[PDB]
RNA sequence: GAAAUACCACCCUGGCGCGGCUGGGGGCCUAACCCUCGGAUGGGGGGACAGCGCUUGGCGGGCAGUUUGACUGGGGCGGUCGCCUCCUAAAAGGUAACGGAGGCGCCCAAAGGUCCCCUCAGGCGGGACGGAAAUCCGCCGGAGAGCGCAAGGGUAGAAGGGGGCCUGACUGCGAGGCCUGCAAGCCGAGCAGGGGCGAAAGCCGGGCCUAGUGAACCGGUGGUCCCGUGUGGAAGGGCCA
RNA sequence: AGUGAGGGCGCGAGCGAUAACGUCCGCGUCCGAGCGCGGGAACAACCGAGACCGCCAGCUAAGGCCCCCAAGUCUGGGCUA
RNA sequence: UGAAAAGCUAACCGAGCCCGGAGAUAGCUGGUUCUCCCCGAAAUGACUUUAGGGUCAGCCUCAGGCGCUGACUGGGGCCU
RNA sequence: CGGAGGCGUAGGGAAACCGAGUCCGAACAGGGCGCAAAGUCCGCGGCCGUGGACCCGAAACCGGGCGAGCUAGCCCUGGCC
RNA sequence: CCCGUGGUUCGUGGAGCCAUGGGGGAAUCUGGGCGGACCACCGCCUAAGGCUAAGUACUCCGGGUGACCGAUAGCGCACC
RNA sequence: GCGGGGGGAACCUGGGGAACUGAAACAUCUCAGUACCCAGAGGAGAGGAAAGAGAAAUCGACUCCCUGAGUAGCGGCGAG
């Protein structure tokens, strides 16, 4: 009966501050290919896209 | 695989920094420079295959 | 859409270092005994 | 001579001695096993084999269960499906079309830094080996030659041509903006550590710029030295690169 | 919450034969989805016009007034026959 | 089975008929019900084994708050 | 009446943990805040997720049975030409 | 204990314990599996036999109650 | 001289054990150990005194309810 988040989601990053938000590793590109190099590698803080992150939310709601 | 192969720099056992590079013209010749997070800057060296 | 850095592996038995947020403010503002309360006495306490 | 010689050391190339390990194969049986005898529980033929149990590798439609893309002035066959540039976007920006055109899925170890110098093609006139066109002299020139690579923008007040010295084609990072609904991709003063080009006023966090690009999973390696399912460690594993 | 395909007309480029109630995009209107009234014979999108409901009331669009059918077989000046 | 075309197999088995999974599945069609009042959609974007589907963007409605901020107009820069 | 609980009551982090502070970090620069601005429960209701979830609608796949007085075959056994 | 497999929140994995199909192939309480793949610890339990009550299931059959139905709903079936 | 067998709507134990549909394809996966064939003990069987739990120098048969988190986690880490 209890739904329970795209557990998956909760798992793959997918984090919330009960304030009303979430984030995933900047994940812009990184930790994958990258015969890239430096400065580019400057993107690993965290990030969050609004609008959309609702589904995410309620799917989750209950734990993570 | 082409005269373009990827290497990267490491420094006197006290770190390693990265970046790709090539193969063509002077091939192997690979000292270079760069600076690790070792100490404050430091040679580094480069090479590392 | 994204690698990840949070991995909670093959298991089920973690340790502890009890992080229960308690407040000297609820405490002294109006629900205490300025010297001895202890986890034990915190039931009413909204920090358990 | 590349070496020095006795007699004592270890170590090999190569063949034979003997010994522990174990790989290859050739002979009637025999008692399990099979067929068995032909009129009987005893005889007969085969017999360590293959029958057969399990694990092994491999043939393998005979069988099973799926799939074998979208666009497109029908379907299919034909085209074609990512990115840069120009046109049509009609003047902000910005838009199809089986509309026009045309390139890229490299690299450049130094076209990466900075300091110092220089400065086009082509026209003309005069000249050794020339000899429509090198090389040098003499004038002339919104710079149309030039900048790996296509276009377009720019632009020799050089980003362009030459010399010196050097790695920032740095880590930590960034405020604040381009565009975009998603994610993208993209622009960046300035603070820190840390260096390099000048003495320095400062430039340098790759190139003259707009294409050389790919989530997520999965797994590798160089860390790290965070976690370990009683504790010490460890298989294993979390974040970095 | 619903459409995620639509068509027409005018202007501006494609294309197509500068052909089609063709198909491509854009500025506008449109028509659906109101676009139910006038209307041009009758005609989803061409000019007029937005209908909450009445009137055995009057002024008007467009576009009309010999008749079929409301409205001058007006006047004035021509030109075709 | 089958002197085999894909034949016949309780009157139409190119894989029988009854019951069962089951009310399979159904971006496809149908059908989708009292009165009245307000507003008023789009029939486009973006990637999609999607392309008559869908997630997000564009337009709508009811509620809070901002409350003169809007289309359009006047004027004067700096853009074509 | 039953007081195992689940939601609040700081959170920040992959964690070690720190703690209203915080991870990056050697960085005084950013992002999660701090900001309580209390929720928590019962109901009524717009509303998804699982369950057939506006309703009846198919090709068919799978299990267990049902039949050679269906039909073709083959076996046994008389007859007729 | 080797591989071949079942369980289990485990789908192949660092993957444990019980459980068995193959081959190996033993210990009597200093015994032996179990906590941590595994190794050094402490701890745990005592395996490879046996018996059954009691608390949740089920509905043929009986009783009773129903903001559960009225003869096309109700079991299809209110009566050969 | 005994026993069984033969039944029985549902519950029940073990025996053996499937496509759909989902994963908008679908081969791991999925429905699921679900449907169904079976054998069998009952009036209820099932399980039922620990080579258990769990790490506190702790508990103590087995079964069923509420809670334990839908977390701990299993995985074309995707539907689930």
């Amino acid at each position: 009966m209890p739904k329970m988040k795209t557990h998956k989601g909760a798992k793959k990053r997918v984090k919330i501050t009960a304030s009303g938000k979430v984030v995933a590793m900047k994940t812009g590109k990184r930790h994958l290919n990258w015969q890239k190099s430096g400065k580019e590698i400057r993107q690993k803080g965290r990030k969050f896209v609004l609008a959309k992150p609702e589904a995410e939310r309620i799917k989750l709601l209950l734990p993570y | 695989r082409i005269k373009l192969l990827l290497e990267c720099t490491e420094c006197k056992r006290r770190n390693y920094a990265t970046e790709k590079n090539k193969r063509n013209t002077p091939n192997k010749l690979e000292l270079r420079k760069y600076c690790p997070w070792c100490r404050k800057h430091t040679v580094h060296r480069e090479v590392k295959i | 859409r994204s690698t990840t850095l949070m991995r909670l592996p093959k298991r089920g038995m973690q340790g502890q270092v009890p992080g229960e947020i308690k407040r000297p403010r609820y405490q002294g503002v109006n629900l205490k005994d300025l010297a001895r309360f202890e986890g034990e006495v915190t039931p009413e306490l909204l920090v358990r």
